[PDB]
Protein backbone atom coordinates (compact mmCIF):
# COMPACT_ATOMS: atom_id res chain seq x y z
CA UNK A 1 0.00 0.00 0.00
CA UNK A 2 2.96 1.96 0.47
CA UNK A 3 5.45 1.83 -2.66
CA UNK A 4 3.60 2.39 -5.83
CA UNK A 5 5.93 -0.28 -7.73
CA UNK A 6 5.25 -2.84 -5.09
CA UNK A 7 1.51 -3.71 -5.25
CA UNK A 8 1.35 -7.25 -7.39
CA UNK A 9 4.94 -8.23 -6.09
CA UNK A 10 3.70 -8.54 -2.30
CA UNK A 11 0.49 -10.09 -4.09
CA UNK A 12 2.72 -12.83 -5.57
CA UNK A 13 4.67 -13.05 -2.61
CA UNK A 14 1.69 -13.31 -0.28
CA UNK A 15 0.38 -16.32 -3.01
CA UNK A 16 3.56 -17.80 -3.11
CA UNK A 17 3.84 -17.74 0.78
CA UNK A 18 0.40 -19.59 1.44
CA UNK A 19 1.82 -23.11 -0.14
CA UNK A 20 3.92 -23.00 3.43
CA UNK A 21 3.51 -26.44 5.02
CA UNK A 22 2.34 -25.94 8.60
CA UNK A 23 2.55 -29.40 9.94
CA UNK A 24 -0.41 -31.04 8.08
CA UNK A 25 -2.76 -33.75 9.98
CA UNK A 26 -4.42 -35.94 7.39
CA UNK A 27 -5.25 -39.13 9.77
CA UNK A 28 -1.40 -39.32 10.68
CA UNK A 29 1.97 -37.91 10.65
CA UNK A 30 2.73 -38.00 7.17
CA UNK A 31 5.71 -36.46 6.04
CA UNK A 32 4.74 -37.18 2.08
CA UNK A 33 2.43 -34.14 2.42
CA UNK A 34 5.24 -31.80 3.40
CA UNK A 35 7.38 -32.91 0.93
CA UNK A 36 4.36 -32.19 -2.08
CA UNK A 37 3.95 -29.09 -0.66
CA UNK A 38 7.27 -28.00 -0.01
CA UNK A 39 8.04 -29.01 -3.97
CA UNK A 40 4.34 -26.98 -5.08
CA UNK A 41 6.36 -24.09 -3.06
CA UNK A 42 10.00 -24.21 -4.79
CA UNK A 43 8.01 -25.19 -8.48
CA UNK A 44 5.68 -21.94 -8.16
CA UNK A 45 8.73 -19.81 -6.47
CA UNK A 46 11.25 -20.91 -9.90
CA UNK A 47 7.89 -20.46 -11.94
CA UNK A 48 7.68 -16.39 -10.61
CA UNK A 49 11.12 -15.90 -11.19
CA UNK A 50 11.07 -17.46 -14.31
CA UNK A 51 8.20 -15.30 -15.84
CA UNK A 52 9.22 -11.82 -13.89
CA UNK A 53 6.50 -11.01 -11.58
CA UNK A 54 9.04 -11.68 -8.63
CA UNK A 55 11.80 -10.11 -10.35
CA UNK A 56 12.81 -6.83 -11.91
CA UNK A 57 13.37 -4.80 -8.12
CA UNK A 58 16.42 -5.15 -5.58
CA UNK A 59 14.87 -5.64 -2.75
CA UNK A 60 12.34 -8.69 -3.34
CA UNK A 61 15.12 -10.33 -5.66
CA UNK A 62 17.70 -10.32 -2.82
CA UNK A 63 14.50 -11.64 -0.85
CA UNK A 64 14.42 -14.52 -3.14
CA UNK A 65 18.07 -15.41 -3.26
CA UNK A 66 17.94 -15.61 0.84
CA UNK A 67 14.58 -17.68 0.76
CA UNK A 68 16.29 -20.25 -1.82
CA UNK A 69 18.78 -20.91 0.54
CA UNK A 70 22.73 -19.69 0.37
CA UNK A 71 25.55 -19.26 2.85
CA UNK A 72 27.36 -15.97 1.52
CA UNK A 73 24.45 -14.03 1.73
CA UNK A 74 23.35 -15.40 5.20
CA UNK A 75 27.19 -14.92 6.36
CA UNK A 76 26.83 -10.91 4.85
CA UNK A 77 23.11 -10.29 6.36
CA UNK A 78 24.42 -12.17 9.98
CA UNK A 79 22.91 -9.03 11.76
CA UNK A 80 19.43 -10.34 11.31
CA UNK A 81 20.14 -14.20 12.68
CA UNK A 82 21.80 -15.02 15.68
CA UNK A 83 24.18 -17.54 15.91
CA UNK A 84 25.26 -21.31 14.91
CA UNK A 85 21.17 -22.61 15.61
CA UNK A 86 20.01 -19.81 14.57
CA UNK A 87 22.05 -20.56 10.80
CA UNK A 88 21.32 -24.47 11.12
CA UNK A 89 17.25 -23.93 11.35
CA UNK A 90 17.43 -21.00 8.46
CA UNK A 91 19.59 -23.55 6.71
CA UNK A 92 16.97 -26.39 7.26
CA UNK A 93 13.82 -23.90 6.43
CA UNK A 94 15.42 -22.57 3.54
CA UNK A 95 17.26 -25.85 2.11
CA UNK A 96 14.79 -29.05 2.70
CA UNK A 97 11.50 -29.71 3.64
CA UNK A 98 12.50 -31.88 6.83
CA UNK A 99 14.96 -33.66 7.96
CA UNK A 100 15.96 -36.90 9.78
CA UNK A 101 18.10 -37.57 13.07
CA UNK A 102 20.46 -39.14 11.32
CA UNK A 103 21.28 -36.38 9.23
CA UNK A 104 20.59 -33.44 11.90
CA UNK A 105 24.17 -33.75 13.41
CA UNK A 106 25.89 -33.61 10.09
CA UNK A 107 23.84 -30.28 9.08
CA UNK A 108 24.19 -29.14 12.62
CA UNK A 109 27.40 -29.89 12.41
CA UNK B 1 1.28 -46.93 -1.61
CA UNK B 2 0.91 -49.66 -4.47
CA UNK B 3 2.69 -46.81 -7.40
CA UNK B 4 5.40 -45.95 -4.82
CA UNK B 5 5.74 -49.97 -4.47
CA UNK B 6 5.24 -50.89 -7.85
CA UNK B 7 8.22 -52.77 -7.79
CA UNK B 8 7.77 -55.17 -5.36
CA UNK B 9 4.24 -55.66 -6.20
CA UNK B 10 4.75 -56.08 -9.93
CA UNK B 11 7.19 -58.49 -9.45
CA UNK B 12 4.75 -60.47 -7.57
CA UNK B 13 2.52 -60.15 -10.53
CA UNK B 14 5.12 -61.58 -12.61
CA UNK B 15 6.72 -64.10 -10.66
CA UNK B 16 4.27 -67.64 -10.27
CA UNK B 17 5.03 -70.93 -9.20
CA UNK B 18 2.29 -74.18 -8.73
CA UNK B 19 2.13 -73.69 -4.59
CA UNK B 20 -0.59 -72.57 -2.68
CA UNK B 21 0.10 -69.15 -1.30
CA UNK B 22 1.11 -68.07 -4.52
CA UNK B 23 -2.22 -67.99 -6.28
CA UNK B 24 -3.78 -66.60 -3.02
CA UNK B 25 -0.96 -63.70 -3.05
CA UNK B 26 -1.81 -63.16 -6.87
CA UNK B 27 -5.83 -63.05 -6.29
CA UNK B 28 -5.63 -60.32 -3.28
CA UNK B 29 -3.53 -58.51 -5.75
CA UNK B 30 -5.79 -58.67 -8.68
CA UNK B 31 -8.42 -57.85 -6.50
CA UNK B 32 -7.14 -54.99 -4.78
CA UNK B 33 -5.56 -53.62 -8.13
CA UNK B 34 -9.36 -53.89 -9.64
CA UNK B 35 -10.85 -52.54 -6.35
CA UNK B 36 -8.60 -49.35 -6.09
CA UNK B 37 -7.13 -48.59 -9.22
CA UNK B 38 -9.02 -47.98 -12.43
CA UNK B 39 -9.14 -45.36 -15.19
CA UNK B 40 -13.08 -45.05 -13.86
CA UNK B 41 -11.83 -44.11 -10.89
CA UNK B 42 -9.70 -42.08 -11.80
CA UNK B 43 -11.76 -39.76 -13.81
CA UNK B 44 -14.39 -40.03 -11.52
CA UNK B 45 -12.21 -38.79 -8.07
CA UNK B 46 -8.75 -37.55 -7.78
CA UNK B 47 -8.95 -36.10 -10.86
CA UNK B 48 -7.68 -32.50 -10.03
CA UNK B 49 -5.36 -33.78 -7.80
CA UNK B 50 -1.87 -33.00 -10.32
CA UNK B 51 -2.70 -34.80 -13.70
CA UNK B 52 1.02 -35.65 -13.80
CA UNK B 53 0.88 -37.60 -10.95
CA UNK B 54 -3.05 -39.15 -12.27
CA UNK B 55 -0.74 -39.81 -15.33
CA UNK B 56 1.90 -42.07 -13.62
CA UNK B 57 -1.24 -43.14 -11.87
CA UNK B 58 -2.83 -44.48 -14.61
CA UNK B 59 0.52 -45.84 -16.38
CA UNK B 60 0.78 -48.07 -13.21
CA UNK B 61 -3.00 -48.92 -14.35
CA UNK B 62 -2.56 -49.69 -17.13
CA UNK B 63 0.83 -51.78 -16.32
CA UNK B 64 -1.73 -53.78 -13.67
CA UNK B 65 -4.24 -53.79 -16.45
CA UNK B 66 -1.80 -56.02 -18.30
CA UNK B 67 -0.32 -58.24 -15.67
CA UNK B 68 -3.79 -58.83 -15.09
CA UNK B 69 -4.64 -60.08 -18.27
CA UNK B 70 -1.75 -62.07 -18.71
CA UNK B 71 -2.59 -63.56 -15.51
CA UNK B 72 -5.72 -64.73 -17.00
CA UNK B 73 -4.65 -65.99 -19.50
CA UNK B 74 -2.26 -68.31 -18.10
CA UNK B 75 -4.67 -69.77 -15.70
CA UNK B 76 -7.95 -69.62 -17.97
CA UNK B 77 -7.05 -73.38 -18.82
CA UNK B 78 -9.24 -75.96 -17.39
CA UNK B 79 -5.88 -78.25 -17.50
CA UNK B 80 -4.15 -75.84 -15.77
CA UNK B 81 -5.81 -77.06 -12.68
CA UNK B 82 -4.84 -80.74 -12.46
CA UNK B 83 -1.22 -79.36 -13.75
CA UNK B 84 -1.00 -77.27 -10.58
CA UNK B 85 -2.31 -79.59 -8.25
CA UNK B 86 0.33 -82.15 -9.03
CA UNK B 87 2.74 -79.54 -7.75
CA UNK B 88 1.13 -79.22 -4.61
CA UNK B 89 -0.21 -82.19 -3.64
CA UNK B 90 1.67 -83.04 -0.28
CA UNK B 91 0.07 -86.02 -0.06
CA UNK C 1 -43.17 -51.83 5.94
CA UNK C 2 -41.73 -51.20 2.25
CA UNK C 3 -38.75 -49.46 3.43
CA UNK C 4 -37.63 -52.25 5.75
CA UNK C 5 -38.75 -54.14 3.42
CA UNK C 6 -36.12 -53.09 0.73
CA UNK C 7 -33.72 -52.44 3.54
CA UNK C 8 -34.05 -56.18 4.57
CA UNK C 9 -33.40 -57.41 0.61
CA UNK C 10 -30.37 -55.30 0.36
CA UNK C 11 -29.12 -56.58 3.55
CA UNK C 12 -29.64 -60.39 2.82
CA UNK C 13 -28.77 -59.90 -0.90
CA UNK C 14 -25.04 -60.64 -0.04
CA UNK C 15 -26.00 -64.46 0.90
CA UNK C 16 -28.77 -65.35 -1.35
CA UNK C 17 -32.32 -63.63 -0.42
CA UNK C 18 -33.65 -67.22 -2.34
CA UNK C 19 -32.94 -70.67 -4.01
CA UNK C 20 -33.49 -72.91 -1.58
CA UNK C 21 -31.44 -72.34 1.73
CA UNK C 22 -34.33 -70.09 2.70
CA UNK C 23 -37.49 -71.29 4.51
CA UNK C 24 -38.70 -70.15 7.86
CA UNK C 25 -37.77 -66.21 6.76
CA UNK C 26 -39.41 -66.59 3.24
CA UNK C 27 -42.28 -67.93 5.46
CA UNK C 28 -42.09 -64.77 7.48
CA UNK C 29 -41.59 -62.43 4.57
CA UNK C 30 -45.00 -64.27 3.33
CA UNK C 31 -46.81 -63.73 6.53
CA UNK C 32 -46.05 -60.37 6.45
CA UNK C 33 -47.15 -59.77 2.82
CA UNK C 34 -50.13 -61.20 3.62
CA UNK C 35 -50.53 -59.29 6.90
CA UNK C 36 -50.08 -56.16 4.64
CA UNK C 37 -52.53 -57.35 1.84
CA UNK C 38 -55.13 -57.78 5.06
CA UNK C 39 -54.32 -54.42 6.70
CA UNK C 40 -54.68 -52.48 3.27
CA UNK C 41 -58.15 -54.38 2.28
CA UNK C 42 -59.15 -53.45 5.70
CA UNK C 43 -58.69 -49.87 5.02
CA UNK C 44 -60.31 -49.91 1.75
CA UNK C 45 -63.21 -51.94 2.82
CA UNK C 46 -63.96 -49.51 6.19
CA UNK C 47 -63.72 -46.24 3.95
CA UNK C 48 -66.41 -47.98 1.27
CA UNK C 49 -68.24 -48.67 4.41
CA UNK C 50 -67.72 -44.84 6.03
CA UNK C 51 -68.84 -43.81 2.41
CA UNK C 52 -71.71 -46.16 2.02
CA UNK C 53 -73.18 -45.18 5.73
CA UNK C 54 -72.55 -41.64 4.54
CA UNK C 55 -74.37 -41.79 1.51
CA UNK C 56 -77.01 -44.21 2.61
CA UNK C 57 -79.86 -41.35 2.22
CA UNK C 58 -79.66 -42.02 -1.62
CA UNK C 59 -80.93 -45.42 -2.60
CA UNK C 60 -84.32 -47.22 -4.05
CA UNK C 61 -83.53 -46.43 -7.73
CA UNK C 62 -84.36 -47.60 -11.29
CA UNK C 63 -83.77 -48.13 -14.74
CA UNK C 64 -83.80 -45.19 -17.34
CA UNK C 65 -84.18 -45.39 -20.78
CA UNK C 66 -82.74 -42.79 -22.96
CA UNK C 67 -79.22 -42.07 -20.75
CA UNK C 68 -75.70 -43.06 -21.21
CA UNK C 69 -73.24 -45.27 -19.83
CA UNK C 70 -72.16 -43.09 -16.54
CA UNK C 71 -75.77 -42.97 -15.71
CA UNK C 72 -76.22 -46.47 -15.91
CA UNK C 73 -73.54 -47.63 -13.95
CA UNK C 74 -74.36 -44.92 -11.15
CA UNK C 75 -77.77 -46.18 -10.82
CA UNK C 76 -76.45 -49.19 -10.92
CA UNK C 77 -73.88 -48.34 -7.95
CA UNK C 78 -76.74 -46.61 -6.38
CA UNK C 79 -79.36 -49.72 -6.40
CA UNK C 80 -77.29 -53.08 -5.88
CA UNK C 81 -75.35 -53.15 -2.87
CA UNK C 82 -72.88 -56.37 -4.54
CA UNK C 83 -71.42 -54.11 -6.73
CA UNK C 84 -69.57 -51.88 -4.25
CA UNK C 85 -67.72 -54.71 -2.76
CA UNK C 86 -66.91 -56.18 -5.91
CA UNK C 87 -65.71 -53.09 -7.67
CA UNK C 88 -63.99 -52.29 -4.29
CA UNK C 89 -61.80 -55.53 -4.21
CA UNK C 90 -61.48 -55.32 -8.38
CA UNK C 91 -59.27 -51.56 -8.08
CA UNK C 92 -57.50 -53.00 -4.95
CA UNK C 93 -56.54 -56.30 -6.65
CA UNK C 94 -55.48 -53.93 -9.63
CA UNK C 95 -53.97 -51.55 -7.50
CA UNK C 96 -51.91 -54.46 -6.15
CA UNK C 97 -50.82 -55.75 -9.39
CA UNK C 98 -49.69 -52.55 -10.60
CA UNK C 99 -48.28 -51.67 -7.69
CA UNK C 100 -46.14 -55.03 -8.04
CA UNK C 101 -45.14 -54.46 -11.98
CA UNK C 102 -44.39 -51.07 -11.24
CA UNK C 103 -42.51 -49.78 -14.68
CA UNK C 104 -42.79 -52.27 -17.57
CA UNK C 105 -42.11 -50.03 -20.63
CA UNK C 106 -38.14 -50.32 -19.69
CA UNK C 107 -38.43 -53.71 -18.91
CA UNK C 108 -40.01 -54.18 -22.03
CA UNK C 109 -37.63 -51.84 -24.12
CA UNK C 110 -34.80 -53.33 -22.69
CA UNK C 111 -36.03 -56.56 -23.65
CA UNK C 112 -36.65 -55.36 -27.34
CA UNK C 113 -39.86 -56.48 -28.59
CA UNK C 114 -41.30 -55.92 -32.03
CA UNK C 115 -43.28 -57.38 -34.68
CA UNK C 116 -41.10 -58.02 -37.28
CA UNK C 117 -38.11 -60.49 -36.03
CA UNK C 118 -34.78 -61.43 -37.26
CA UNK C 119 -36.18 -64.44 -39.04
CA UNK C 120 -38.54 -62.60 -41.15
CA UNK C 121 -36.41 -60.24 -42.09
CA UNK C 122 -33.77 -62.96 -42.87
CA UNK C 123 -36.48 -64.69 -44.91
CA UNK C 124 -37.93 -61.63 -47.00
CA UNK C 125 -33.96 -60.51 -47.85
CA UNK C 126 -33.53 -63.76 -49.48
CA UNK C 127 -36.64 -63.60 -51.02
CA UNK C 128 -35.90 -60.16 -52.52
CA UNK C 129 -32.31 -60.98 -53.42
CA UNK C 130 -32.62 -65.05 -54.86
CA UNK C 131 -35.64 -67.44 -54.56
CA UNK C 132 -34.77 -69.58 -51.46
CA UNK C 133 -38.07 -70.56 -49.94
CA UNK C 134 -36.31 -71.42 -45.75
CA UNK C 135 -38.41 -72.18 -43.04
CA UNK C 136 -41.99 -72.01 -43.82
CA UNK C 137 -43.48 -70.36 -46.59
CA UNK C 138 -43.92 -66.22 -47.04
CA UNK C 139 -45.65 -64.85 -49.68
CA UNK C 140 -45.16 -60.93 -50.41
CA UNK C 141 -47.78 -58.96 -52.04
CA UNK C 142 -46.04 -55.83 -51.84
CA UNK C 143 -45.93 -56.35 -48.08
CA UNK C 144 -45.01 -59.14 -45.43
CA UNK C 145 -48.70 -59.50 -44.80
CA UNK C 146 -50.07 -62.59 -47.08
CA UNK C 147 -49.39 -65.38 -44.45
CA UNK C 148 -50.69 -62.99 -41.70
CA UNK C 149 -53.97 -62.35 -43.30
CA UNK C 150 -54.58 -65.68 -44.40
CA UNK C 151 -53.65 -67.15 -40.75
CA UNK C 152 -50.35 -69.69 -42.48
CA UNK C 153 -47.91 -71.28 -39.67
CA UNK C 154 -44.74 -69.33 -39.47
CA UNK C 155 -41.22 -70.78 -38.11
CA UNK C 156 -40.35 -71.45 -34.26
CA UNK C 157 -38.08 -68.53 -33.80
CA UNK C 158 -41.02 -66.84 -34.33
CA UNK C 159 -43.44 -68.54 -32.71
CA UNK C 160 -41.45 -68.43 -29.84
CA UNK C 161 -41.09 -64.58 -29.76
CA UNK C 162 -44.56 -64.27 -30.26
CA UNK C 163 -45.70 -66.19 -27.04
CA UNK C 164 -43.42 -63.89 -24.97
CA UNK C 165 -44.83 -61.13 -26.64
CA UNK C 166 -47.73 -62.33 -25.89
CA UNK C 167 -46.91 -63.39 -21.85
CA UNK C 168 -46.23 -59.92 -21.70
CA UNK C 169 -48.93 -58.36 -22.60
CA UNK C 170 -50.89 -61.06 -20.25
CA UNK C 171 -48.90 -59.79 -17.76
CA UNK C 172 -49.87 -56.04 -18.62
CA UNK D 1 -37.74 -12.66 -47.82
CA UNK D 2 -35.14 -13.69 -45.48
CA UNK D 3 -36.57 -17.13 -45.42
CA UNK D 4 -34.88 -18.75 -48.77
CA UNK D 5 -31.98 -16.44 -48.06
CA UNK D 6 -31.36 -18.23 -44.44
CA UNK D 7 -32.73 -21.41 -46.02
CA UNK D 8 -29.76 -20.91 -48.81
CA UNK D 9 -27.12 -19.95 -46.05
CA UNK D 10 -27.86 -22.83 -44.18
CA UNK D 11 -27.11 -25.30 -47.34
CA UNK D 12 -24.00 -23.54 -47.89
CA UNK D 13 -23.16 -23.77 -44.88
CA UNK D 14 -23.83 -27.66 -44.91
CA UNK D 15 -21.48 -28.00 -47.74
CA UNK D 16 -19.03 -26.02 -46.30
CA UNK D 17 -18.86 -28.02 -43.27
CA UNK D 18 -18.62 -31.70 -45.11
CA UNK D 19 -15.47 -29.57 -47.34
CA UNK D 20 -13.86 -28.83 -43.67
CA UNK D 21 -14.89 -32.13 -41.66
CA UNK D 22 -13.41 -34.14 -44.69
CA UNK D 23 -9.83 -32.62 -44.91
CA UNK D 24 -9.85 -32.30 -41.05
CA UNK D 25 -10.52 -35.44 -40.83
CA UNK D 26 -7.87 -36.29 -43.37
CA UNK D 27 -5.23 -34.10 -41.48
CA UNK D 28 -5.82 -35.86 -37.88
CA UNK D 29 -5.21 -39.00 -39.53
CA UNK D 30 -1.93 -37.57 -41.43
CA UNK D 31 -0.96 -35.90 -37.84
CA UNK D 32 -1.74 -39.19 -35.86
CA UNK D 33 0.28 -41.11 -38.49
CA UNK D 34 3.33 -39.09 -38.36
CA UNK D 35 3.01 -39.61 -34.61
CA UNK D 36 2.77 -42.75 -34.21
CA UNK D 37 6.20 -43.33 -36.43
CA UNK D 38 8.01 -40.70 -35.42
CA UNK D 39 7.54 -42.02 -31.28
CA UNK E 1 -27.96 -45.49 -63.19
CA UNK E 2 -28.07 -44.10 -59.45
CA UNK E 3 -30.28 -41.07 -60.67
CA UNK E 4 -32.58 -43.30 -62.86
CA UNK E 5 -32.89 -46.03 -59.87
CA UNK E 6 -34.25 -42.86 -57.93
CA UNK E 7 -36.43 -41.57 -60.35
CA UNK E 8 -37.79 -44.93 -60.64
CA UNK E 9 -38.19 -45.11 -56.82
CA UNK E 10 -39.70 -42.13 -56.62
CA UNK E 11 -42.27 -43.08 -59.30
CA UNK E 12 -43.14 -46.45 -57.66
CA UNK E 13 -43.97 -44.72 -54.38
CA UNK E 14 -45.83 -42.31 -55.50
CA UNK E 15 -48.24 -44.53 -57.39
CA UNK E 16 -48.21 -46.83 -54.55
CA UNK E 17 -48.92 -44.38 -52.14
CA UNK E 18 -52.85 -44.71 -52.57
CA UNK E 19 -52.31 -48.57 -52.82
CA UNK E 20 -52.83 -50.25 -49.40
CA UNK E 21 -50.44 -52.58 -50.30
CA UNK E 22 -47.78 -50.56 -49.84
CA UNK E 23 -47.52 -48.50 -46.57
CA UNK E 24 -45.26 -50.54 -44.53
CA UNK E 25 -42.80 -50.26 -46.40
CA UNK E 26 -43.77 -46.62 -47.12
CA UNK E 27 -43.29 -45.55 -43.69
CA UNK E 28 -40.31 -47.68 -43.80
CA UNK E 29 -38.65 -45.25 -46.40
CA UNK E 30 -37.06 -42.48 -45.30
CA UNK E 31 -38.32 -39.07 -46.53
CA UNK E 32 -35.37 -37.33 -47.37
CA UNK E 33 -33.16 -40.04 -48.29
CA UNK E 34 -30.51 -37.80 -49.63
CA UNK E 35 -30.59 -35.48 -46.42
CA UNK E 36 -30.79 -38.20 -44.05
CA UNK E 37 -27.78 -40.01 -45.71
CA UNK E 38 -25.94 -36.47 -45.50
CA UNK E 39 -27.07 -35.89 -41.74
CA UNK E 40 -25.85 -39.48 -40.90
CA UNK E 41 -22.77 -39.03 -42.50
CA UNK E 42 -21.87 -35.99 -41.05
CA UNK E 43 -22.99 -37.18 -37.57
CA UNK E 44 -20.07 -39.32 -37.82
CA UNK E 45 -17.55 -38.08 -39.16
CA UNK E 46 -18.01 -35.54 -36.49
CA UNK E 47 -18.15 -38.15 -33.57
CA UNK E 48 -15.04 -39.87 -34.79
CA UNK E 49 -13.24 -36.57 -34.71
CA UNK E 50 -14.40 -35.41 -31.99
CA UNK E 51 -13.24 -38.63 -29.81
CA UNK E 52 -10.19 -39.18 -32.12
CA UNK E 53 -9.15 -35.27 -31.15
CA UNK E 54 -10.22 -35.52 -27.60
CA UNK E 55 -8.58 -38.70 -26.52
CA UNK E 56 -5.14 -37.42 -28.41
CA UNK E 57 -5.96 -33.82 -25.93
CA UNK E 58 -6.11 -35.78 -23.09
CA UNK E 59 -3.26 -38.08 -23.46
CA UNK E 60 -1.05 -34.62 -24.60
CA UNK E 61 -2.13 -33.20 -21.44
CA UNK E 62 -1.36 -35.80 -19.45
CA UNK E 63 1.82 -36.13 -21.04
CA UNK E 64 2.73 -32.11 -20.50
CA UNK E 65 1.66 -32.32 -16.43
CA UNK E 66 3.85 -35.60 -16.01
CA UNK E 67 7.20 -33.50 -18.13
CA UNK E 68 5.88 -30.45 -15.87
CA UNK E 69 5.70 -32.25 -12.64
CA UNK E 70 9.22 -33.89 -13.31
CA UNK E 71 10.88 -30.87 -14.52
CA UNK E 72 9.51 -28.88 -11.43
CA UNK F 1 -20.09 -46.06 -42.89
CA UNK F 2 -22.51 -43.98 -41.08
CA UNK F 3 -23.23 -47.28 -39.09
CA UNK F 4 -19.58 -46.83 -37.36
CA UNK F 5 -20.31 -43.89 -35.84
CA UNK F 6 -19.79 -43.21 -31.59
CA UNK F 7 -17.39 -44.14 -29.35
CA UNK F 8 -18.23 -43.13 -26.27
CA UNK F 9 -17.76 -46.56 -23.66
CA UNK F 10 -19.73 -45.87 -20.68
CA UNK F 11 -22.81 -43.65 -19.21
CA UNK F 12 -19.70 -40.85 -18.30
CA UNK F 13 -18.09 -38.68 -21.39
CA UNK F 14 -15.77 -41.22 -22.53
CA UNK F 15 -13.57 -40.82 -25.88
CA UNK F 16 -11.76 -43.60 -27.96
CA UNK F 17 -9.02 -42.66 -30.89
CA UNK F 18 -9.76 -42.72 -34.19
CA UNK F 19 -13.00 -45.23 -35.18
CA UNK F 20 -12.17 -46.86 -38.77
CA UNK F 21 -8.63 -46.34 -40.81
CA UNK F 22 -8.31 -47.35 -44.87
CA UNK F 23 -4.98 -47.92 -44.67
CA UNK F 24 -2.40 -49.85 -42.07
CA UNK F 25 -2.41 -48.12 -38.88
CA UNK F 26 -1.51 -49.54 -35.31
CA UNK F 27 -5.18 -48.28 -34.21
CA UNK F 28 -6.75 -50.96 -36.62
CA UNK F 29 -4.71 -53.52 -34.07
CA UNK F 30 -6.58 -52.12 -31.51
CA UNK F 31 -10.25 -52.31 -32.86
CA UNK F 32 -11.60 -54.62 -35.33
CA UNK F 33 -9.63 -55.48 -38.56
CA UNK F 34 -9.74 -53.81 -41.52
CA UNK F 35 -11.49 -57.02 -43.70
CA UNK F 36 -15.42 -57.94 -43.25
CA UNK F 37 -13.78 -61.86 -43.88
CA UNK F 38 -12.48 -61.71 -40.43
CA UNK F 39 -15.55 -60.69 -38.49
CA UNK F 40 -17.65 -62.88 -41.00
CA UNK F 41 -15.54 -65.84 -39.60
CA UNK F 42 -15.83 -64.94 -35.82
CA UNK F 43 -19.86 -64.95 -36.14
CA UNK F 44 -19.69 -68.33 -37.64
CA UNK F 45 -17.22 -69.93 -35.68
CA UNK F 46 -19.17 -68.42 -32.87
CA UNK F 47 -22.85 -69.13 -34.26
CA UNK F 48 -20.99 -73.23 -34.66
CA UNK F 49 -19.52 -72.97 -31.35
CA UNK F 50 -23.84 -71.27 -29.39
CA UNK F 51 -24.81 -75.21 -30.29
CA UNK F 52 -27.93 -76.85 -28.07
CA UNK F 53 -24.76 -78.05 -25.54
CA UNK F 54 -24.15 -74.70 -24.78
CA UNK F 55 -27.63 -73.61 -24.82
CA UNK F 56 -28.65 -76.40 -22.45
CA UNK F 57 -26.17 -75.27 -20.19
CA UNK F 58 -27.00 -71.50 -20.18
CA UNK F 59 -30.75 -72.08 -19.57
CA UNK F 60 -29.97 -74.27 -16.85
CA UNK F 61 -27.77 -71.17 -15.31
CA UNK F 62 -30.22 -68.92 -16.08
CA UNK F 63 -32.76 -70.88 -14.39
CA UNK F 64 -30.72 -72.17 -10.73
CA UNK F 65 -29.55 -68.70 -10.46
CA UNK F 66 -30.87 -65.62 -10.69
CA UNK F 67 -28.44 -62.44 -9.91
CA UNK F 68 -27.54 -61.62 -6.25
CA UNK F 69 -27.02 -57.96 -6.62
CA UNK F 70 -29.53 -54.90 -7.69
CA UNK F 71 -29.05 -54.19 -11.46
CA UNK F 72 -32.72 -55.40 -13.17
CA UNK F 73 -33.24 -58.72 -14.63
CA UNK F 74 -31.50 -58.94 -18.05
CA UNK F 75 -30.95 -62.83 -18.30
CA UNK F 76 -33.22 -63.27 -21.14
CA UNK F 77 -32.86 -60.12 -22.63
CA UNK F 78 -28.50 -60.85 -22.91
CA UNK F 79 -29.76 -63.98 -23.89
CA UNK F 80 -30.94 -63.28 -26.88
CA UNK F 81 -29.37 -60.51 -27.59
CA UNK F 82 -26.13 -62.39 -28.15
CA UNK F 83 -27.69 -64.98 -29.88
CA UNK F 84 -29.53 -62.76 -32.40
CA UNK F 85 -25.80 -60.91 -32.89
CA UNK F 86 -23.89 -63.91 -33.25
CA UNK F 87 -25.99 -65.09 -35.86
CA UNK F 88 -26.90 -62.08 -37.57
CA UNK F 89 -23.98 -60.61 -40.07
CA UNK F 90 -22.65 -57.14 -39.84
CA UNK F 91 -22.69 -54.50 -42.92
Amino acid sequence: STSASARSMCRVLDDLLKKMPMLHTGGTQTLTEFELKWQHWREECERHLQNGTFSSNVHMEAVCRVLLGDEEVLLEKRDLMTTWYHFLVSRLLFKHPTVKPTELHFYAQ
Amino acid sequence: FLVAHSDTIQAILRSQEGSLGSLQELALLTGIISKAALPGVLNELDIGLNDGSMMELQGHIGRFQRQCLALLNRFGGSDRLRQLSLQDDSS
Amino acid sequence: CNTQITLLKKIVKRVTPGQQKFSKTASILWLLQQEMVTWRLIAALYRDRIQSALEEENMFEIAAPNASEKTIVDKLFQRDTLVRQSQLVVDWLESIAKDEVGDFSDNIEYYAKSVYWENTLHTLKQRSMLSLGSSRPLVSELDPDAPIRQKLPLDDLDREDDIRLLKYLFTL
Amino acid sequence: QHADEEREKTYKLAENIDAQLKRMAQDLKEVIEHLNTSA
Amino acid sequence: LEGFASIEDVQQRNKLKQDPKYLQLLYKKPLDPKSETQMQEIRRLNQYVKNAVQDVNDVLDLEWDQYLEEKQ
Amino acid sequence: DPVFSNMTFGNRRFQDTFNTDPNMDPRNLRQNKVSQQDVDTLLREGANSFGESLQKRLLDIESLYCKVRSRHSFIQALVRRIRGLLRVSRV
